[PDB]
């Protein structure tokens, strides 16, 4: 029949009981133009949408409508990259007419591909920090934890930029001769960052291989949280189907966040724990449906979602309920970023606990769990050490400590200094790891088994 | 700043740190400087 | 020995002043600031869900 | 019969429901989805579908089926990975195509074309028989027979029927019982409500203790078994790698391993690595998978799903217990059944009462721990069961002091601590000694000091050691290290031994990462009786620098003791340790004088 | 009228309004189970129940309700010394009813049968260190705060189990010439717990002087509330009409708190902070109500809450308001549980606001209160003197200091160590405490006049 | 009022004082009020606020405490009583607080030493000393010192 | 606008003079926008969310905050100007805030923080020295400086 009314903007339609869950509406205005709106909730003798589309343009009783009759179904085809998508399906290149071979939910209730089959072979990044330390197996969801204050965007481009040099490192490690892709899902990036991104695909040569899906925050809440789901549900036909490997890089998980707060207010569902929903937990899941090798046992689907701590914490609710469903995280650190070490990441509170099934013989070390360990606990306790001299003075220090100052430096110097197009092998990263632990000599080391020790020392 | 949600169990213990710490150092303090009066006055002589 | 007293008396002096000035009401002020944000969630929490 | 008034998240209303419990199993819309009435608010009732909504139409037809939601508890279960129901996800990969069946499936609780080994028991024609009665078996084990197949509670009455030994379908009668009339005709399987306890006789204080293995884990108190556990987490302490090294080495009839709502690849990994794996009595075939049951749900299936999970999980280890096996339960991780109960309070849209959750919470909680327990078994011929529960706990609320770790560890009786610094460190699994208790080391104490074992005289002792290292470790970073004396230095230097070998825990089963309870009093042992004599020289003059270089040799060999192994001196302890013993003695003589 | 409908542990009945509040229903299902409940709230042609066992499992048109017609209350006798109830005043003996020879309501009283005198007569709890240093009185209430770094309950348990064996030492001291009972209630314990208390009484002799009321972890929070009402009443007759001095051990306070703060004081209201009512403070009030000296003169009911402090914490609502409305508290700590300290009790946090003046003189000696000012200054000063040796040595320690250091070895290796089943009475308890100053001369214990020193020494 | 007996009677305990004070300094009598604890008394609103089911307002403490509060102390004075013969009284409140929460940096205490004009602290070693009250010249203050000190000049003493 | 000139006024200013910057960026101009202090148009959505009766999310301001503030800076830019000769104008935004908890830890700070792409720090201590406007590189950046610098080079500067 109407709209009932409308508050923030969501919209009350009063209309009967045909229209299905996630069903589009279509919302016939007296101004000749019609908008989109999808359901979030059916109730008795009335439909609660947030439209898409618009924000104004609404009437009390002018307003006509009509059910699409088709609930909310992405068009998946063989190419979709070398193509700009949006979410919301406008052109701007490509987005309304993107070829189909079939429709399939952003919910992932039928086909939900899920590991059955442990995390593989090796993902390179050519980041010493990322790949010895926590390192990456194929269909694993770790973490990129960054600060506000400090640009998360920066990060997420250096990470976009030696991405697809990447494949070339894993040519090299045999055992993966398939195609590579990149699925990019912005939501809430900025007009000038979305322009930054759409160069560092281009600039290594990935372009061709990447599809983009874009949302702004000019775009309605709700459909700026479908727009990544879209986008890995697209990912999943080429992993599925073609048996293509995919890495999606999913940013800003932040942004997916500020719209579940704002959703809901006045239905059934109500903002919980410190002002984020008490539902927050099962939108993260969703997202990580749609993660971990496929089936049939060849391609996988890689995630790595790009999060910002605001305020610098792990206590905050997005990255607190985000951890929990990572299995480790990576932990970036404001003060090397003051001093200029790029990429600037502090390994303290940073581990992968898969760490050990995810590096294997062949294309990685035996030493490389062992070599880890050792790098944390040194640079640890320098820091330590560090923050005693501050206020008793040298009188608590120690000759051990003297060389644990002297490992702090060391690390951040070599270990964390790097380019952002400067890509490695994981052999030279391990390499390097051990010039730092020379250091020290055999009696002081003992986060290695003395065994392993004797042959790389 | 300072982190939003609970600092509380750390900033605890920071504050019992800082508290035993002043305690014994001026112990410590305590016996440098009591010894020092009596060597001081041997000194002289 | 008189002599390397001498030394060390100085020191230790300083670190007793240091810890007493400059950290205890450090952690005073930061501990306060952030206990009232705690309770404030708690408590507009509440107040937000039974409104 | 209902219609449906809203669809509203995963979670659905339907109207026209009345004569509805809040145990009834209904089928929701007209692809009939699972589904179960959690409450009902007038003629409107509340239905939490286990399934997800991605089309459900309002108006559709809701159809109660007449009996509450059960699970069935019968043959099949061990060398199979189920979901939160248990529906085979074996049979479900092939058919379906998908890890799990879409939305508007329906699919048979077991197999019901495989065919099962029926055993007639001790309960013939015209004997009594009542609830946790063997009336027989099937295997599902290869060297034991590890399931009884029991008689439900509240089932009595005098046998019309028992069939003899062959091949039934778990479908077709093997007994009839008369009571009331004809009280049923009973099938292989049984059915029991999973959010209600299976009924026990009595209970009978833990007092067995059963292995652990890890290092740690057995030295600060004793191993237990029909004990009650938390041990800490974050989500990054190499929680799932100690989960898989505990099952290898308890050596228990049977384990129950719960994925509570886990990433996918966590489920993955233990369902590859246990059949690798070997069985340390005597192997089966894939050795500890054929001995597992597992209950395997990700946290990407919806609510519902992730909160059937830990109940379905402790509903097999109570039947188990009734069945007259010791049962090893590991639960991962209990914060995200906690984590599942605040979704739901979300969806529902209650107020919270509990930091930012639910009302049921804290009494939820409380709840599962004491079906969990040393039990005397349910039935008439009386045999030995006990659920030992291991849980996993992690923050849910940005709290140290949060609804899910503190209502928990009141009900637990031992508490091993577990920091993550150090478990990052590389010292995992990592324990905190001053927070930790367990209330059911003296009894077990006892237990390992008749065996053999000295055991209660070394247990105190190593704690006091690191009590008086976290004093000494103030002093230490504050005034240094230039004025401790001689006996000071000693109780921080033992302490790194016992750091070293105990809390670090080198690989999965590598570097001998096994020890059982008799080799870690052994490694215990000759740390202490170092420490004594290391005491007594300071003490009887001895500078804490010449005691180190003239302690030397024997020294080392304590530090080197984990690579050992048990096996090849006697088979359980070293003949090396023995020998340490003399050593200890010798070079003390010769370094005093 | 039936069941209108269940959300979470409120019930809600459309059942008429005309049972009165406090008044037993009892919910009639096909299932062949009766269940009974207590109504929370009576309403115009509704009331909500919150249901004594069980919350789900009810029907909404095959269940229905009778009101019992008679209200809230626990047939009290003394013939209930003993005899092992639960939560509802029902038997779990397997064996003969309760027995009556009034009906008592449970409420904190209907008529509060108690009067205010100041105590003046010891009460003895077989442990040195409580009695000495932080006395218990006649009236007076001091808790027990504990941890979970302890074994809380196996502390509480020595406490309770030592009780009675106190009242023959009373008894040739003249101090207590009538009667000892125990009344234990057990809120929120564990089976394997709930055991190990019961086994202890019996070995003891000490099952014959106590009943037991048992809430165990798994029954509903309603019940848990009811059970501590049920064991001061049962006290408050044993109390009034046969003038016995009557000790009620109420573990664990914590698990109270939470049954409260999880719904009963928290049904759809909102509470004050961390999720803890503000109006918890009132609850606590009525089991104190119901507690203190009452008519006889001879008769009191004497109280030892334990409250176990969740980590540690001093900001936490639940000890803090605890607190104020007992009159001093004991507190544990787990730097002696590590050391092998049993029963580890440290008296210096700790404090009994009225020492002697609380307790007589006639069957404790005159010297306790002044012994008392000198073991507490020395302990005090000996923490901070340990610390103190670890730096300076013993080169250049002081001589009183050098004591001190000594001093705290033995004040917890002796007079804070104790067996399981050692006793000792006060009397003695005072002995020993001049035999560990024994040690200092008379110019380190100059707080004390040199009559009762030259005495006592 | 012990803090067992009902919440009625501890919320009007101040109210009754106030009250039956003020009309003894209407009748010319100088009345001292004691007053043990002010602490106890801000729970009395907040429980009171809590059941009924209205929002507290600062660290859980009512909306309508801070009033209350500040009514209370500056009923309390020296007056000239109603009427022709004009006696002089006076009401002297000493409340007593403790702290709330365990916090004594919480509203209750802080709101109340901006209304006071006297302070005078307690500290557990002065009073084992048997120093009663236990102040020395930090913990206490007064500003009705001034006023106080030229009155007592005025009756002969060297005072201030 | 004035302090409790009208809500309307205060809430719409920032649309108003963003639409007035984008007009001038059409022709081909280049503007500077200069929002002079936001922080109280956050103050602004406190109130709108109370009045109305809706509930707001963490610290009492709502979340409809974070992206209604994301479409005002997502206004501004560098641009080609609109209509068919081409041309190239800006709209720059420089948008000051403020605390509203004495910290940087506030809601308002951290979301529109969260956005930027340009941080000029706020230091007390600093400020007391006398120095104005007073930041510090622990609490800024600007990730525009590389390409930045280099533009300054060419003009005669070591910059970079």
């Amino acid at each position: 029949n109407t709209v009932s009314g409308v508050n923030g903007p969501l919209v009350i339609l009063e209309k009967v009981k045909f229209p299905r869950y996630n069903e589009i509406v279509n919302l016939t205005l007296p101004d000749g133009t019609v908008r989109q709106g999808q359901v979030l909730e059916i109730r008795g003798d009335r439909a609660i949408v947030q439209v898409f589309e618009g924000t104004s343009g609404i009437d009390v009783k002018k307003t006509t409508v009509e059910f699409t009759g088709e609930s909310l179904r992405i068009p998946v085809s063989e190419d979709m990259l070398g193509r700009i998508f949006d979410g919301s399906g406008r052109p701007i290149d490509n987005g309304p007419k993107v070829f189909a071979e079939d429709y399939l939910d952003i919910n992932g209730s039928p086909i939900n591909p899920y590991a059955r089959i442990y995390p593989e072979e090796m993902i390179s990044t050519g980041v010493s920090a990322i790949d010895t330390m926590n390192s990456i197996a194929r269909g694993q969801k770790i973490p990129i934890f960054s600060a506000s204050g400090l640009p998360h965007n920066e990060i997420a481009a250096q990470i976009c930029r030696q991405a697809g040099l990447v494949r070339p490192t894993k040519d090299v490690h045999d055992g993966h001769e398939e195609n590579f892709s990149i699925v990019f899902a912005a939501m809430g990036v900025n007009l000038e960052t979305a322009r930054f991104f759409k160069q560092d695909f281009e600039e290594n040569g990935s372009l061709e291989r990447t599809s983009l899906f874009l949302n702004l925050a000019n775009d309605p809440t709700i459909e700026r949280i479908i727009t990544p789901r879209l986008a890995l549900t697209t990912a999943e036909y080429l992993a599925y189907q073609t048996e293509r490997h995919v890495l999606t890089i999913l940013t800003d998980m932040s942004s997916y966040a500020d719209a579940l707060r704002e959703v809901s207010a006045a239905r059934e569902e109500v903002p919980g724990r410190r002002g984020y929903p008490g539902y927050m937990y099962t939108d993260l899941s969703t997202i990580y449906e749609r993660a971990g090798r496929v089936e049939g046992r060849n391609g996988s689907i890689t995630q790595i979602p790009i999060l910002t701590m605001p305020n610098d914490d792990i206590t905050h609710p997005i990255p607190d309920l985000t951890g929990y469903i990572t299995e480790g995280q990576i932990f970036v650190d404001r003060q090397l970023h003051n001093k200029g070490i790029y990429p600037p990441i502090n390994v303290l509170p940073s581990l992968s606990r898969l760490m050990k099934s995810a590096i294997g013989e062949g294309m990685t070390r035996k030493d490389h769990g062992d070599v880890s360990n050792q790098l944390y606990a040194k640079y640890a306790i320098g820091k330590d050490a560090a923050a005693m001299k501050a206020v008793v003075g040298e009188e608590a220090l120690s000759i051990e400590d003297k060389l644990s100052l002297e490992f702090l430096e060391k690390f951040e110097k070599t270990f964390i200094t790097q380019g952002a197009y400067e890509d490695r092998t994981v052999f030279e990263s391990l390499d390097q790891a051990w010039s730092l632990l020379r250091i020290y000599p055999k009696e002081m080391l003992n986060r290695i088994s003395p065994k392993i020790l004797d042959e790389f020392y | 700043v300072f982190p939003t949600r609970m600092t509380l169990g750390l900033m605890k213990t920071k504050l019992k740190g800082a508290n035993q710490g002043y305690s014994l150092l001026k112990r410590k303090s305590e016996a440098l400087t009591k010894r020092f009066r009596d060597i001081t006055k041997r000194i002289d002589d | 020995a008189f002599i390397i007293l001498d030394e060390v008396i100085k020191v230790t002096n300083r670190r007793v002043n240091a810890i007493e000035h400059v950290i205890i009401p450090r952690t005073e002020n930061t501990i306060a600031y952030i206990n009232s944000e705690l309770d404030e969630l708690d408590r507009e929490e509440f107040y937000r869900l039974k409104k | 019969y209902g219609a449906i008034y809203s669809v509203s998240g995963p979670v659905v209303i339907a109207e026209n429901m009345i004569g509805c419990a809040m145990y009834e199993l209904v089928k929701v819309g007209h692809d009939n989805l699972v589904g179960e009435v959690i409450r009902i608010d007038g003629d409107k009732a509340t239905i939490q579908v286990y399934e997800e909504t991605a089309g459900l139409t309002v108006g559709d037809p809701v159809l109660r089926t007449g009996k509450p939601l059960s699970v069935e508890l019968g043959p099949g279960l061990m060398e199979t990975i189920y979901d939160g129901i248990q529906r085979p996800l074996k049979a479900i990969k092939e058919e379906s195509q998908s890890i799990y069946i879409p939305r508007g499936i329906d699919t048979p609780a077991l197999d019901r074309t495989i065919k099962w080994q029926f055993t007639p028991g001790k309960f013939q024609v015209g004997d009594h028989i009542s609830g946790g009665d063997i009336y027989g078996s099937v295997f599902e084990n290869s060297l034991i027979s590890s399931h009884k197949i029991l008689l439900p509670p509240r089932s009595r009455g005098t046998i019309t029927w028992i069939a003899p030994a062959g091949e039934y379908t778990l479908d077709e009668k093997i007994l009839e019982v008369e009571f009331d009339g004809k009280k049923s005709d009973f099938t292989l399987y049984h059915t029991w409500p999973v959010r209600v306890p299976r009924p026990v006789t009595e209970k009978l204080s833990a007092d067995y203790p059963l292995l652990t293995g890890q290092r740690v884990l057995d030295a600060l108190f004793p191993c237990v078994q029909g004990g009650t556990t938390c041990i800490p987490g974050a989500f990054g302490c190499g929680k799932t790698v100690i989960s898989q090294s505990l099952s290898k080495y308890s050596n228990s009839d049977a384990i129950i391993y719960v994925g509570c709502g886990e990433r996918g690849n966590e489920m993955a990994e233990v369902l590859m690595e246990f059949p690798e794996l070997y069985t340390e009595m005597s192997g089966t075939k894939e050795p500890i998978m054929k001995r597992t049951t597992l209950v395997a749900n990700t946290s990407n299936m919806p609510v519902a799903a992730r909160e059937a999970s830990i109940y379905t999980g402790i509903t097999l280890a109570e039947y188990f217990r009734d069945q007259g096996k010791n049962v090893s339960m590991i639960a991962d991780s209990s914060s995200r059944w906690a984590e599942a109960l605040r979704e739901i309070s979300g969806r529902l849209g209650e107020m919270p009462a509990d930091q930012g959750f639910p009302a049921y919470l804290g009494a939820k909680l409380a709840s599962f721990y004491e079906r969990a327990g040393k039990a005397v078994a349910l039935g008439s011929p009386d045999r030995t069961g006990s659920v030992s529960i291991v849980a996993a706990v992690s923050p849910a609320g940005g709290d140290f002091s949060d609804p899910v770790t503190t209502a928990t560890l009141g009900i637990t009786q031992v508490f091993w601590g577990l920091d993550k610094k150090l478990a990052q460190r590389k010292h995992f699994p990592s324990i905190n000694t001053s927070v930790s208790y367990s209330k059911y080391t003296n009894v077990l104490n006892k237990f390992y000091d008749s065996n053999y074992p000295e055991f209660p005289v070394l247990r105190d002792r190593m704690k006091e050691i690191l009590s008086n290292a976290e004093e000494l470790e103030q002093v230490v970073q504050l005034v240094g290290k230039s004025a401790l004396s001689d006996s000071d230095k000693i109780t921080l230097d033992v302490a790194t031994l016992i750091k070293e070998d105990f809390l670090q825990q080198n690989g999965y089963s590598t570097y001998d990462a096994f020890c059982p309870i008799w080799k870690t009093f052994d490694m215990m042992r000759a740390f202490i009786s170092y420490h004594d004599e290391a005491q007594k020289a300071v003490a009887n003059g001895a500078n804490w620098s010449k005691l180190a270089d003239s302690t030397g040799d024997v020294k080392h060999a304590v530090s080197s003791s984990k690579f050992f192994e048990p096996s090849r001196g006697e088979k359980e302890v070293h003949g090396e340790f023995e020998k340490l013993l003399s050593t200890m003695q010798e070079r003390f003589a010769e370094s005093t004088d």
